[PDB]
């Protein structure tokens, strides 16, 4: 604390931080109807030579 | 091939045919073509653009119907060619033109040119060894078994009453109007 000695204004005991006390979907399973699955690779395999 | 040929019945609306020696025409289907009308968006879908048979009787509102025979007279001869090719199919014939002494029918009172053109097809194009075509009433004489009769046959687009005697009808006692429930 070099500069601090020259400071006539010094008083301790309180920190310099602001921190007090600390204290730390049906569109998926719709039973209404039926849906599809992802299956990317096998879908392309399913649609392998289904070109023009 | 010297085996079972095919008996082919006409019909302006429904054509019939079947392997000989049986009692039912093995394959019967209507006389038109079904060709769709929409953009082939998804590739690899139903393509071929010309349907006859199960897809025709399946994809009803998905095609474009076109009858090639009218009043028992074919004018869209190429469409009937393709219909014959549908008969030649593996679903139906699995044969070649050069394999049987096939049979075919034809109602009377017609210009010979129709039969001529058909002969040109089945003989110049198709290499059919023998293709006979007869009337459409001796067939019924065989069915009834009697010799003296008055044969009436309510066609797909024709009506004709003819009295025959032992398979010999008068070449004048012939009555016909090309009409049906169409
Ligand atoms: N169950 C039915 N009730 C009423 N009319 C029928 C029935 N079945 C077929 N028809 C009529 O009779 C005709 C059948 O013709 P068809 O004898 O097969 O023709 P062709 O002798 O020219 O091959 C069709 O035009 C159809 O409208």
């Amino acid at each position: 604390d070099p500069k601090y000695a020259d400071l006539p204004g010094i008083a301790r005991n309180e920190p310099d931080v602001y921190e007090t006390s600390d204290l730390p979907q049906e569109e998926l399973t719709s039973t209404s109807v039926e849906h599809i699955i992802v299956n990317p690779n096998a879908a392309y395999d399913k649609f392998k030579d289904k070109r023009v | 091939i010297a085996n079972q040929p095919v008996v082919i019945d006409n019909g302006s609306g429904v054509i019939k045919a079947g392997f000989a020696g049986d009692q039912i025409p093995k394959y019967c289907f209507p006389n038109y073509v079904g060709r769709p009308k929409h953009v082939r968006v998804m590739a690899g879908a139903l393509e071929g653009d010309i349907f006859i048979g199960p897809k025709a009787e399946e994809h009803r509102g998905l095609l474009s119907i076109r009858y090639p025979m009218e009043h028992g007279i074919v004018k869209d001869w190429n469409d009937m060619e393709r219909i014959w090719q549908y008969v030649y199919s593996k679903d139906q014939l699995q044969t070649f033109s050069e394999e049987h002494p096939v049979l075919l029918t034809e109602a009377p009172l017609n210009p010979r040119k129709n039969r001529e053109r058909a002969a040109e097809v089945f003989f110049e194009t198709f290499n059919v060894p023998a293709l006979f075509i007869s009337m459409q009433a001796v067939l019924s004489l065989y069915a009834t078994g009697r010799t003296t009769g008055v044969v009436l046959d309510s066609g797909d687009g024709v009506t004709h009453a003819v009295p025959i005697y032992e398979g010999f009808a008068m070449p004048h006692s012939i009555m016909r109007i090309d009409i049906a429930g169409r």
